[PDB]
């Protein structure tokens, strides 16, 4: 094989991992109803400002 | 001055424990996952997790949190491994 090829590979699929991971922690850490629950919450709070 | 005058002051000679800063705040929990009451309750308690210098002893740590049995302490900046031993990161 090839150490430079062979560790290069795994900082791609590693560069997938964290790539999902931030989608993950970005969108789907709350159901869209808790995220919609959240968003219509913070509706007066807007109206006063 | 409190460990040299330790003997006079109030009877026998200390040894330095440690000097530890408190910040005082009202923190806001910045979380993405979703927290039952006691669990924001515990996030706000790590948020006064005192920072400053310790002596290295199991003894003297496990004094400061009598609650830290085996990992990383909420109170203070350090911790204990599996093995016993302070963990290198305190």
């Amino acid at each position: 094989f090839d150490p430079a090829l062979l560790d290069e590979a795994t900082d791609l699929r590693n560069g997938a991992k964290k790539l999902l991971e931030k989608l993950k922690t970005d969108y789907f850490t709350r159901s869209p109803e808790q995220h919609l629950k959240s968003l219509a919450e913070m509706k007066p709070v807007i109206e006063t400002l | 001055l409190s460990i040299t005058h330790s003997a006079d002051w109030l009877g026998m000679r200390a040894t330095p424990a440690g000097v530890l800063y408190f910040h005082i705040h009202d923190p806001m929990i910045q979380s993405n996952l979703p927290l039952g009451l006691d669990e924001i309750e515990q996030e706000i308690f790590k948020k006064f997790k005192m920072k400053g210098l310790l002596l290295g002893d199991q003894e003297v740590v496990r004094l400061m949190d009598t609650t830290l049995q085996e990992g990383r302490s909420n109170i203070i900046n350090a911790g204990l491994k599996k093995d016993g031993s302070l963990r290198s990161d305190s």
